[PDB]
């Protein structure tokens, strides 16, 4: 046809712009992650659960 | 020929893109957080119970005071909830009663919902003669309003069943942007907290990576098997979880371009509705179709505890930005508040 | 019922 | 990234036998109910066939029954349609198509235009 | 007396029977609703108010007996008012508690689009609350006139009604078999008979032999609640009938025994409304299983 | 404890309005119109986005919703509608080659985890097509359904005067096509009401309004646990 051909050239021109993106190492950004989690681990009530001062639910 | 050709192109960059994948995937993240201690067991309890709905309420919305929220249900009504004293603070009666979505503007004066409609409506909460009036009427969707989030009081992202996804100026009632790419409908999306980029899941089970400002899909992650149905950012913003009909919920990485864990056991076997982390982002609280809600440890891959509230499909969950609390809506007609 | 008449 | 490629379809003549198979990659094959949908030119969708997770539960659709035989192998994640006895009505684009949701009976959207869970199909001619 | 002693002893014990059968029954089915069920329909809030109005009518039943085996009233005239009063009230508020059940399921089924609106949880307590408060225009005057008299060396709790008051005894007698028989008998055969009426043509399960099943089984239910109201509460009226018409023996161990067992059939109906409103109420089955699967 | 007395009395003026409305719309019978585009399921009670069609049948309001301004993929929109009282789905009986595809819909809506709590009210509409098509001897439902060749009309089927016994056995064969799949699952939750109508038939309101009080009836016995 035509419109399945300008749809898949649509998804060839996407998919390269996909891949030519920076990628970094899976172990860096889950450091960066496990870093973010026990940068704000005290900041988390629903982790570290506040008293019922604290609370405004209680 | 053509047509053979330009997929077999496509072909090989879904290769190379997998192939760059695997070679960014040196490690696991259940490896790299294998030696943190666990998060024990989270017991969250019911503490405030949301009644006046009186059909089932498909979506709901934290406002960022994190003590109004906004529920949308399928009797023709968005409530505008003191979740600290269950006051209900407006009433807004929807002139199409499927609605499917809500949100609340980041500075309260606005909501939004829509559904079957294929209309995004803006409701103004700040008018003069002090009533809830319609401010603005978004149409130019051609399929369902299946999720919407306000960047501000002007412009709105929402995501709908026509497998496209629209950044609405609400003055003048324009899609600026027209986010197109995916070929199932779009069940959810996620603004990041710089409000730069937004992630999309949609029923090609595949999740889209978005510049809300250039306008194209900058990643697309795959990985799920079905419908996502629910997305919701890290709160770095540079990863975001997605809850499926697969019966996983899937963490992925933006800067890693793949997913990084997935969250699933095999006693579950129902989709996922509704997906928020904590506001570390440790716990994963997903809302699934067995009437219960499973906080996963997000580092760990571990369910942390279980929200077993509610007589009827859990179909949304939302956390507070300041991060006191969970509001699961659910098919009971209920909004629950827990921590 | 009955027993007290 | 769930995948459905289809093989085996070519020019048949009529009467003649062909074995569609598919490969399905990037989800569990044995948690889904397969389907075999066909568009011939000039038509919709059609539905053809549909196997349940274990292989038991079987259905076709009336003008193919008695010629066509639908089965999956789990272990290789394999979708089969064996299509004995064809005709020229045959003639379509056959697809693969998974049912969206795992675990499930109903099986929405399968014949649906823009169906995700869908292969790009292999097209079957029955000609003399 | 030998003899008499072993009618006391069994009539004590077929007391404590359905005393027992009641109070364990009436117990584990408001322990099931509050904690399994939790009263989100109109027919929860029904079983639940049926179950307490029947507990409390069987927690009169040891002191019953206790007044037949020292053949005197050894409680007190406060005691001789509250047992007396809960006596009545409960009767009162059980059968009209049926009679809103049989009601209740006339309108699901006769009048249902109508049944949307009134069968509401709300409106069953609005409609419990009326029937509570119905009643205590009885149970208050019988609060008042309770009194404890000596009568052959002996106290009786008794009701002191106004002169005269052979007459105001026959009135109270006729309106109890009236407005505690009768009328909630004729409403509950009517309510079934139409609603049994009206299930003949609906189509309860696809299939000739699933249908007629179904339909037999709430049939057969609807004939085993209303038969056991009928040889529950009838014998009884009739007993209470023939004691004020037909001048009787009146101390024959034959008559007091036949009277004793009038009203352990009286009590029997609510030992029995644990079975025939929760063990066969399908939700509840359905909760059953799911409790046990 | 001001401010906050006045927004405890506009909470509860807000639960006074929801509850009127609630009971308002408890009074209106949601209903979900089902079907494809030859079906003819606009013109079934003769009365963008999704539209609605309010009809009244003795007293009792019916909120027919059809679901347009939708792509062809339904699985998520549909779950819209797990609290309707009926489905109405509409099939062009005449129509053979579309037929199976609505039985696979039907399938789809019968054996839905939210939809499989529904009773569907089936109208196998074009029923004077259908009657023509059988006379004309043309199309075949054996080129379509070879159980057809086996199918015999049943002892319980009640015929038009002056039907044809072909035409009765072609349509009660379409109607038995569809309740092979509605008894082959949800024995008891949910029913389905076959109909055989027309274009021009003008009581499918008072079908609708019938089948709709037998499914309240039944889903008021499960509430009383009588069923
Ligand atoms: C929910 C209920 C509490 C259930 C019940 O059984 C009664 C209620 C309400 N309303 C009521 N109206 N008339 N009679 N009644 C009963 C009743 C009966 C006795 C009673 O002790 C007060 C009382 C009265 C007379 C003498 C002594 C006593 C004290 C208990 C020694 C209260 C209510």
């Amino acid at each position: 046809n035509t419109a399945s051909i300008a749809q898949a050239r649509k998804l060839v021109e996407q998919l390269k712009m996909e891949a030519n993106i920076d990628r970094i190492k899976v172990s860096k950004a889950a450091a960066d992650l496990m870093a973010y989690c026990e940068a704000h681990a005290k900041e988390d009530p629903l982790l570290t659960p506040v008293p019922a001062s604290e609370n405004p639910f209680r | 020929s053509e047509l053979d050709q330009l997929r077999q192109e496509a072909e090989q960059l879904k290769n190379q893109i997998r192939d760059a994948r695997k070679a960014c995937a040196d490690a696991t993240l259940s490896q790299i957080t294998n030696n943190i201690d666990p998060v024990g067991r989270i017991q969250m309890r019911t503490r405030r119970t949301l009644r006046g709905h009186l059909a089932k309420i498909y979506a709901m919305h934290w406002g960022t005071d994190s003590r109004l929220l906004v529920s949308a249900s399928q009797d023709g009504k968005l409530i505008i909830w003191d979740s600290y004293t269950t006051n209900k603070v407006h009433a807004i009666p929807l002139r199409s009663s499927w609605v499917m979505t809500c949100a609340y503007a980041p500075s309260g004066n606005y909501v939004a919902c829509g559904g079957l409609d294929n209309i995004c409506s803006i409701y103004n909460l700040k008018t003069r003669e002090g009533n809830v009036r319609v401010s603005r009427e978004l149409a130019g969707h051609t399929g369902y309003l299946s999720c919407c989030r306000f960047l501000d009081d002007n412009q709105i992202v929402t995501s709908s069943g026509d497998t496209t996804c629209a950044l609405w100026d609400i003055e003048t009632g324009q899609q600026t942007t027209t986010f197109t790419g995916h070929t199932g409908d779009v069940m959810s999306l996620s603004l990041a907290p710089d409000t730069r980029l937004f992630v999309s899941g949609a029923c090609d089970a595949s999740a889209k990576l978005w510049d809300v400002r250039e306008g194209m899909c900058r990643q697309t992650f795959t990985g799920h098997e079905s419908d996502i149905n629910a997305i919701c950012f890290f709160p770095n913003g540079n990863a975001f979880a997605t809850g499926s009909d697969d019966a996983t919920c899937r963490l992925f990485d933006l800067r890693a371009d793949q997913e990084l864990m997935t969250y699933s056991h095999d006693n579950i076997i129902c989709g996922i509705t509704s997906v928020s982390f904590s506001k570390s982002g440790r716990l994963l609280l997903a809302g699934y179709d067995d009437f219960n809600c499973n906080v996963w440890d997000a580092l760990k891959a571990d369910r942390a505890g279980v929200l077993a509230g509610h007589d009827n499909r859990v179909s949304c969950l939302g956390v507070t930005d300041d991060g006191m609390a969970v509001a699961t809506g659910s098919w009971d007609s209920f909004l629950k508040i827990w921590n | 019922y009955x027993g007290f008449x | 990234q769930v995948q459905l490629q289809e093989s085996g379809g070519g020019l048949v003549q009529p009467g003649g036998s062909l074995r569609l198979s598919c490969a399905a990659s990037g989800f569990t094959f044995s948690n889904y109910k397969m389907n075999w949908v066909r568009q011939a030119p000039g038509k919709g969708l059609e539905w053809v066939s549909d196997i349940s997770q274990s292989g038991a539960s079987i259905s076709y659709t009336g003008s193919v029954k008695g010629r066509f035989t639908i089965s999956r192998d789990n272990a290789k994640n394999t979708l089969y349609l064996q299509m004995n006895s064809l005709k020229p009505e045959d003639t379509a684009v056959y697809y693969c198509a998974r049912c969206p949701a795992p675990f499930t009976r109903d099986c929405f959207d399968v014949t649906s235009t823009t169906y995700a869970y869908r292969g790009q199909g292999t097209q079957v001619t029955v000609s003399s | 007396s030998a003899s008499s002693l072993a009618l006391a002893i069994a009539i004590t014990a077929l007391y404590s029977a359905v005393c027992a059968v009641g109070l364990l029954g009436n117990v584990l089915v408001m322990f099931g609703i509050v904690r399994y069920t939790k009263m989100k329909t109109a027919t929860n809030i029904y079983i639940f108010n049926l179950a307490l109005a029947d507990a409390l009518a069987t927690s009169t039943l040891p002191f019953q007996s206790a007044k037949y085996l020292m053949e005197t009233w050894p409680f007190g005239e406060l005691l001789c008012k509250a047992v007396l009063s809960i006596d009545y009230y409960n009767m009162f508020t059980s059968i009209f508690t049926l009679t809103m059940m049989s009601v209740d399921r006339y309108i699901a089924v006769c009048h249902p689009v109508k049944a949307l609106d009134f069968r509401t949880p709300a409106k069953a307590k609005l409609i419990n609350i009326c029937i509570w408060v119905l009643a205590s225009g009885v149970g208050v005057p019988i609060m008042v006139m309770a009194v404890t008299r000596p009568r052959d060396g002996a106290v009786v709790c008794m009701l002191q009604f106004p002169s005269p008051s052979w007459y105001w005894d026959t009135v109270t007698k006729i309106c109890v078999f009236l407005f505690a028989f009768v009328v909630p008998i004729l409403i509950i055969t009517v309510c079934y008979g139409l609603m049994l009426l009206r299930l003949r043509s609906v189509r309860l399960l696809s299939g000739s032999k699933e249908k007629d099943r179904s339909l037999r089984r709430i049939t057969r239910m609807v004939l085993v609640v209303v038969g056991a109201f009928v040889v529950c509460w009838a014998p009884i009226h009739i007993f209470v009938i023939v004691w004020t018409l037909v001048d009787i023996d009146r101390r024959d161990p034959l008559v007091v025994a036949a009277l004793h067992l009038c009203i352990a059939l009286g009590y029997a109906n609510s030992s029995l409304n644990p079975v025939l409103y929760a063990f066969l109420d399908e939700n509840f089955k359905r909760c059953f299983r799911q409790l046990c699967r | 404890s001001a401010e906050d007395k006045a927004a405890v009395e506009r909470s509860k003026m807000i639960d006074r309005n929801l509850r009127e409305d609630g009971e308002k719309a408890a009074r209106e019978v949601k209903l979900l119109l089902l079907g494809a585009d030859n079906s003819g399921k606009s013109t079934i009670v003769k009365q963008s986005g999704i539209f609605e069609t309010k009809f009244q049948v003795d007293k009792v309001n019916f909120h027919m919703f059809d679901v347009g301004g939708q792509r062809d993929e339904r699985r998520k929109w549909i779950q819209c509608f797990n609290d309707v009282t009926a489905i109405i789905f509409v099939v062009d009986s005449s129509d053979y080659n579309r037929l199976q595809e609505a039985l696979n819909l039907f399938k789809s809506i019968w054996n839905n985890r939210w939809l499989r709590t529904i009773s569907v009210i089936l109208f196998l509409n074009k029923q004077d097509l259908l009657a023509e098509k059988v006379l004309a001897g043309k199309s075949k439902i054996e080129d379509y359904f070879p159980e057809f060749a086996r199918y015999t009309t049943p002892e319980d089927a009640t015929p038009e005067p002056g039907e044809d016994p072909r035409v009765t056995r072609a349509k009660y064969f379409i109607r038995d096509e569809f309740l092979r799949i509605s008894t082959a699952s949800g024995d008891g939750r949910h029913y389905c009401y076959p109909h055989f109508t027309c274009a021009v038939d003008t009581e499918n309101a008072r079908r609708i309004f019938n089948d709709v009080t037998d499914i309240i009836i039944k889903m008021n016995l499960r509430d009383c646990g009588l069923f």
